[PDB]
């Protein structure tokens, strides 16, 4: 397994940025996941070699953080906040709309691999509940029609 | 990037016009505008002072940490310079407690106010390396900080021999990856070292042995944003802002069943009733207030709305998070969301919390569904009251705090769930 | 050096110790899970809580250093401590299965013991026995099995794998309540894991299980004894768990365990079955069992009348006491004496002329280490647990890569500086034996390095001490047998099969007048013998070995043991005056037939069914780190 | 119903306790055959362990299988301590008492026998309630009509 040049350069920038290489592990896992749509287990050894770290160390790190996904491949992760404030303001209405549009429930990924609904804890935008993200963009849920226009901007 | 990811238009209001002077407008304020607004002049003034004086002004300003522990900033810095260097300064931008969105509006709209505060603070404790640890779910804030830091280096505010003072500084931006525990001082440091976010046993405290075992200072974003005002205004001038004891401006993220949910910059003598009805516009549909959740830490009832928003015993405390619940909201259901939150964030290092948080949430779920037996209740009580005594860190210490309070303040509502 | 109080009881404690350590030393039982005397402190289980009166707070005692005049309270006088013990034990039991009837740890389980003594005594958190789940992943191994719901996540295994063995083969899979242990690489049996069983032993519960031991017995139905492991020269002290043939358990060895010093490798942990394999426990003539007295008469006649035409091939797997008695008899018979180690080890030590043999404890004093030859981790495995300084290497490097060794050249040794320990394996020098020995001899005198020879067989260094100057060359002895100069051979063990193939002994049985094989097995080399004499294995004799852990003396407790030493001493009663010896030498170069491997280093581990499976899987693998 | 008679081995019939069903995944058993998992609790609790003889193996598929279970009733106290120690609901005392025979050998129960005894005991009195005595007509000769109550 080898990292394609485009991704390998991004990983090298992170590794050279911090004073110590191991400090770049979280940014590297983000870079890998954004490139492949998931974190392929086959990349942990190549990454551990670039960081000069033992494989079990890298494995332990990627296993601890919630954003990393080594099982499902998805082009766009729809992170839905299911915490207290968003739940009080309509998180359930948003999930129902997501199902009416994509036919999937939290934790599931559409058959073509375009979207995956990811339930998450407070996203830090409680004043704009219900909040949800589409990989890097945060939005407020207003209506099923509005959600449909937003989702149409991807793929 | 020059085009940042999409972020919500969080409403912000202010009565002091200090931290939200620019952050009250939802947009990025780059270095050219910040300078025209008088930015970085506080840094030049600080650089003409000695590091010891700066620590002194911050101590005399009586500024306390806005991160949740309320420890006096000046004293924390004094403890760190007690030991020889190198030293490190870390800006804590993890901000993952439910209902807390105060730090993000500063990062995303006035990053230079935060950068300037980081530089002054680093100079004060003699740290030539400073880090900003921002939660993984804040990508716009990450790119914004990276670009603002680049603007500062181009203008000579970062790098070597800053403004001819002989002081060297570099600010690195680290991203989290989904873990509320990484907001804990030692867990953040562990995460910054490229490890899993497990809190360390203390003593030692990070001010003596922190990042790479060297003296490290960790400060919340809100705390740091106050440093430029303390230098610019003078410590004596700053101390007069608000009540004699709890001085300075404070950010209040108000969420829930209110008409104007958002961040409010107010003095700490304000009361919770004033926060909800005077500033946030009252409740939605003018429904009666049932409870107020101080994040995931405390629960206040309608009979406790006339308390000050300070760090006193009878005060609000916490980080100023205000989640308003009205009369048609179910407390038990609400407590369940809180229990689910701690179960989802316990790091798993120690027994009382690894198991307590999980079983507390599972038991409360049975109570809520009506499938709870008499032993289920007795067990729920047993767990809720025993997670904190032997927990290692603050998470396990408060994972049952709010739920317990709802049991004592809303017994009638809980008994509606007993067969 | 410091006085403290535990439940108002004055106790003197040496400064530097923890409250938990002091309490245990004084017989004050404090329940604990994650603390292990050989590992770093973790402070994760929290079961060791005590009430520190001085600060009015609950504190973990495993991390509490003793301070003059401190006052603590345990569950003996503190209800607060008692309530937390009941809560902590109840928390552990929440998703712990009702597996005691079939779990291998029953009877020696920390959760079962502590849970019954300090636990809730009843179920407070009502979880059905049918919902006792925790996230889990198959370790994909034929020897280890992980039961995550039985896990009380204590991190002893992770700490041991990283701090003691250093293989870094485990990691904690996703955080929180479901934190579960997973092998870094699967299938586990061919990963960096050295299958040393230390994780099985440090686990306080039955979370990590030894598949070879699963369901065969119950922990309280076995007998226990401790002795010296003789499968290599380290000298680890291990515990053999065996049955006798009564209602409790079968007459065999069921498993083995290390002590709390965690000195054990796979050979010692999984090779116990070599003790049960086709044992030769009675003296035999041909295929018929014969009385020892009659065999002693045959040998007495052979050595008395034909000693000058008799050759004795020693085994390095013999204890000092037997070696000495046999050598004394040989010197009373004017026989030829040799050992297979004369091919490489003796030639090397003869040139080196003076070596160092410090104990493992003395390894702390070294500044750097130089490994010359084979993969030290595959020859004297446990040594790799103590070489924690800088490691330089000349030679083969397979499992030693875990130490991140730096390759160097003989010319570079001249420039190393300060208390260097050179660990050299003479069996891996192939023709450069004299040259390498000569070079290290200069280094030892000019720069003062420590040159430590690492034999691959347990008592080879003692064999050399007692045979130097008088040993014959193994090929010369075999050549002398073909010529007819030697008519009788007394071979001890199968060390010789590392240089000659079986067929050679099938033919020797015809050529020799008497072929006497002294072995512990009814198969192998003994099949070709005229006279078979039993040879003792570990736990069957009180013999001493000159090892890396010092001059260790074993214990005799396995009941089916044949009294090896008593037999030879009885034969020796027929030899009083010293008559002499004969020495044959020859320049023919014998090549070793096989390279030792981590899971197969001698004819004894070869007869282990467990290690043979591990060996077959990893025999072709040469790279484990990169 | 509480009589401590000849021992028996309850069989796999579907009425097993939670503790056994929880470990079923580890066992090699047959429907209508002994429930025993060879835990050695009965023999360990027994003051006369020599009378027992239990043997189990590890099958090549990884499951556990009980291969031998014998009891010599002539050295038994008929005390019931073993049934108390059974954690899987297998060992039990039946009402069988007509076991006098002509040789020490006929007083040794093998597993096949323990199963047949329990199967028969459950077949004839499984649903019978826990009463001081099961039949009043057999007792009427000595006591007579007793004024029972709820
Ligand atoms: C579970 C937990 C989460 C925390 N999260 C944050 C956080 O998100 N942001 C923060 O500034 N401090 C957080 N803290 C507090 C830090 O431990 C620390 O006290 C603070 O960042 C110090 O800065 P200050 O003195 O300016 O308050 C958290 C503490 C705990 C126990
Ligand atoms: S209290 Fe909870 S979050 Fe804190 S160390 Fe223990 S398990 Fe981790
Ligand atoms: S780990 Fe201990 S308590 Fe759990 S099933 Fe095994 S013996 Fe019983
Ligand atoms: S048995 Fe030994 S080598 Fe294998 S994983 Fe466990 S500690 Fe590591
Ligand atoms: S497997 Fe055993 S040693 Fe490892 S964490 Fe679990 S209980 Fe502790
Ligand atoms: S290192 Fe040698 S002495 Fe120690 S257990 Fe392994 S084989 Fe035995
Ligand atoms: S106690 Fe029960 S399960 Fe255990 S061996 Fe005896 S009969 Fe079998
Ligand atoms: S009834 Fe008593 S004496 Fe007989 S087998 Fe059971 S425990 Fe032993
Ligand atoms: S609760 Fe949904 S964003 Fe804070
Ligand atoms: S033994 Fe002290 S915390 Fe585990």
């Amino acid at each position: 397994f080898e990292f394609p040049e485009e991704l390998k350069t991004k990983l090298q920038e992170h590794i050279n940025y911090f004073p110590k290489k191991r400090q770049a592990i979280l940014l590297c896992l983000h870079e890998i996941q954004n490139y492949y749509g998931y974190i392929p287990p086959e990349s942990l050894k190549p990454l551990a070699d670039m960081l000069e770290l033992p494989l079990n160390h890298v494995e332990g790190v990627v296993a601890f953080y919630d954003m990393f996904d080594r099982e499902d491949k998805a082009k766009y992760r729809i992170r839905v906040c299911v915490s207290i404030v968003c739940h009080l303001m309509g998180t359930n209405k948003l999930l129902k709309a997501l199902e009416n549009i994509l036919g999937i429930k939290p934790g599931e990924v559409t058959p073509d691999g375009k979207f995956k609904i990811v339930p998450v804890q407070c996203l830090g935008a409680c004043s704009e509940a219900p909040v949800f993200m589409v990989n890097d963009d945060e939005y407020k849920f207003e209506s099923e029609v509005q959600l449909n226009e937003i989702l149409s901007r991807y793929t | 990037m020059r085009s940042y990811p999409a972020i919500p238009r969080i409403y912000a209001e202010t009565t002091l016009n200090m931290l939200l002077k620019r952050a009250k407008k939802p947009r990025v304020h780059s270095i050219d505008e910040y300078l025209k607004d008088g930015g970085y002049q506080a840094l030049e003034k600080a650089l003409n002072m000695s590091p010891e004086e700066i620590i002194d002004w911050v101590d005399k300003s009586t500024l306390r940490g806005r991160g949740g522990a309320g420890f006096p900033t000046g004293k924390k810095w004094k403890f760190a310079v007690q030991n020889p260097g190198p030293r490190y300064f870390i800006c804590n931008a993890d901000e993952s407690e439910p209902g807390t969105f105060k730090d993000r509006i500063i990062i995303e709209r006035d990053p230079h106010l935060l950068i300037e505060g980081i530089i002054i603070s680093s100079y004060a404790i003699g740290a030539n390396e400073a880090y900003i640890y921002i939660r993984g779910e804040y990508p716009a804030g990450y790119y914004i900080l990276r670009d603002a830091i680049e603007e500062a280096k181009k203008k000579g505010f970062l790098g070597k021999n800053i403004l001819g003072s002989g002081f060297d500084l570099e600010i690195y931006v680290a991203r989290g990856a989904g873990a509320y525990i990484c907001g804990e001082e030692t867990a953040l440091i562990e995460s910054l070292e490229g490890k899993r976010g497990h809190p360390r046993l203390k003593p030692p405290y990070p001010v003596q042995k922190g990042l790479w075992g060297k003296p490290t200072v960790v400060n919340n974003v809100e705390t740091i944003a106050n440093v430029p005002f303390i230098i610019s205004m003078g410590w004596e001038e700053y101390r007069y802002i608000g009540p004699s004891d709890y001085a300075g401006p404070k950010l209040f993220p108000v969420s829930g069943k209110v008409k104007k949910p958002g961040v409010y910059e107010l003095p700490m003598n304000t009361t919770l009733r004033e926060v909800i009805f005077k500033y946030a516009g009252g409740t939605l549909g003018n429904k009666k207030v049932k409870a107020v959740f101080s994040g995931a830490l405390d629960c206040f009832s309608s009979e406790e709305l006339d308390i000050p928003m300070d760090y006193s015993p009878l005060g609000f405390g916490g980080t100023g998070t205000v989640i308003v619940l009205t009369e048609e909201d179910d407390i038990v259901e609400a407590a369940l969301k809180i229990a689910e939150f701690y179960e989802h964030e316990t790091c798993g290092q120690c027994t009382p919390c690894r198991v307590g948080c999980y079983e507390q949430a599972n038991l409360l779920e049975k109570i809520y569904k009506g499938e709870a037996t008499e032993q289920d209740w007795e067990g729920f009580d047993f767990v809720n009251r025993n997670i904190q005594p032997t927990s290692i860190c603050g998470l396990g210490a408060v994972a049952g705090r709010l739920i317990r309070q709802t049991l004592e303040k809303f017994p009638e509502e809980w008994e509606k769930y007993r067969k | 050096k410091v006085k403290i109080y535990i439940d108002d009881v004055e106790i003197e404690a040496e400064k530097g110790k923890t409250v938990l350590q002091v309490a245990l030393e004084n017989g004050i039982d404090i329940p604990y899970f994650c603390y292990h005397p050989r590992l770093s402190i973790a402070g994760a289980c929290r079961m060791c809580v005590v009430y520190w009166e001085d600060i009015n707070r609950l504190v973990i005692s495993c991390n509490l250093p003793v301070q003059e005049g401190m006052r603590v309270r345990t569950h003996r006088t503190s209800e607060m401590v008692r309530e937390q013990q009941k809560y902590l034990l109840q928390a552990l039991m929440t998703r712990h299965p009702l597996d005691c009837p079939i779990c291998d740890k029953a009877g020696e389980c920390d959760l079962q013991n502590l849970g019954a003594i300090y636990g809730p005594q009843k179920q407070i958190v009502p979880i059905s026995a049918l919902e006792k789940e925790r996230e889990e992943h198959d370790w994909e191994s034929d020897f280890l099995e992980y039961y995550s719901n039985r896990c009380v996540v204590c991190y002893r295994c992770t700490r041991a794998c990283d701090e003691v063995v250093g293989t870094r083969a485990l990691y904690v899979e996703d955080r929180g309540f479901h934190s579960n242990i997973v092998p870094a690489v699967r299938p586990m049996d061919t990963s960096t894991c050295e299958m040393c069983g230390i994780c099985v032993h440090v686990c306080p519960v039955g979370a990590i299980i030894s598949k070879p031991f699963k369901y065969w017995s119950r922990s309280w139905l076995l007998e226990k004894g401790r002795t010296v492991c003789n499968l290599c020269p380290v000298g680890c002290e291990i515990q053999i768990e065996y049955g006798v043939g009564d209602w409790r358990s079968k007459r065999k060895v069921y498993r083995t365990k290390p002590t709390d010093e965690l000195n054990i490798c796979a050979k010692g942990f999984f090779g116990y079955d070599s003790i049960n394999h086709k044992r030769l426990l009675k003296t035999k003539v041909g295929k018929r069992e014969e009385t020892p007295g009659n065999v002693v008469n045959l040998l007495t006649t052979i050595l008395t009348e034909h000693g000058g035409k008799t050759g004795i091939v020693f085994s390095a797997y013999l204890p000092k006491e037997v070696i000495d008695e046999v050598l004394r008899i040989a010197k009373a018979s004017q026989a030829y004496v040799t050992a297979p180690q004369s091919v490489d080890l003796f030639k090397f030590l003869d040139e080196l002329e003076e070596y160092d043999f410090p104990t493992v404890k003395e390894f702390e004093k070294a500044d750097a280490f130089v490994f010359i030859g084979d993969d030290i981790t595959s020859v004297a495995t446990v040594l790799s647990y103590y070489t924690k300084k800088k490691v330089y290497k000349i030679g083969k490097s397979v499992r030693d890569e875990k130490l991140q060794p730096e390759e160097i050249t003989y010319e570079d040794l001249q420039n190393l500086e300060g208390n260097v320990f050179v660990l050299v394996t003479p069996h891996a020098l192939n023709g450069e034996i004299k040259e390498v020995a000569t070079k290290l001899k200069e280094l030892k005198r000019e720069k003062g390095f420590k040159v430590i020879p690492v034999p691959k067989d347990a008592n080879a260094l003692y064999l050399y001490e007692v045979l130097k100057g008088i040993y014959s060359d193994l090929p010369a002895v075999m050549e002398a047998c073909e010529r007819g100069d030697i008519e009788n051979l007394i071979i001890f063990g199968e060390d010789i099969l590392e240089f000659y193939e079986d067929k050679v002994f099938e033919e020797l049985k015809e050529k020799l007048e008497h072929l006497v094989v002294v072995s512990p097995y009814e198969d192998g080399l003994s099949e070709y013998a005229h006279i078979k004499i039993p040879m003792s294995l570990m736990g069957e004799n009180e013999g001493t070995y000159k090892t890396f852990f010092g001059e260790v003396k074993g214990k005799k407790f396995l009941p089916w043991a044949f009294d090896d030493l008593a037999f030879w001493k009885y034969l020796g009663e027929n030899f009083k005056e010293e008559k002499g010896l004969k020495v044959v030498k020859s320049s023919s170069n014998l090549r070793r037939r096989f390279e030792p491997h981590l899971y197969r280093n001698n004819w004894i581990t070869q007869r282990s069914q467990n290690l043979s499976r591990l060996y077959e899987k990893n025999k072709d693998i040469t790279v484990y780190y990169e | 119903k509480r009589f401590r008679g000849a021992h028996g081995h309850y069989v796999w019939d579907g009425t097993e306790p939670d503790s056994l069903k929880a470990i079923e995944k580890f066992m090699s058993y047959e429907k209508a055959k002994s429930r025993c998992v060879a835990c050695y609790m009965c023999q360990t609790a027994c003051p006369m362990p020599t009378l027992f003889r239990i043997e189990a193996v590890q099958l090549p598929n990884g499951k556990k299988k009980v291969v031998r279970f014998d009891m010599n009733l002539l050295n038994c106290l008929f005390c019931g301590l073993c049934v108390d120690a059974c954690p899987v609901g297998c060992l039990t005392m039946t009402d069988i008492f007509e076991l006098a025979n002509y040789s020490r050998r006929n007083e040794v129960l093998r597993m096949e026998d323990l199963e047949k005894f329990a199967i028969d005991f459950k077949q004839r009195r499984g649903n019978e309630p826990d009463r001081i005595w099961p039949n009043d007509e057999e007792r009427e000769k000595l006591w007579g009509k007793i004024e029972w109550s709820g």
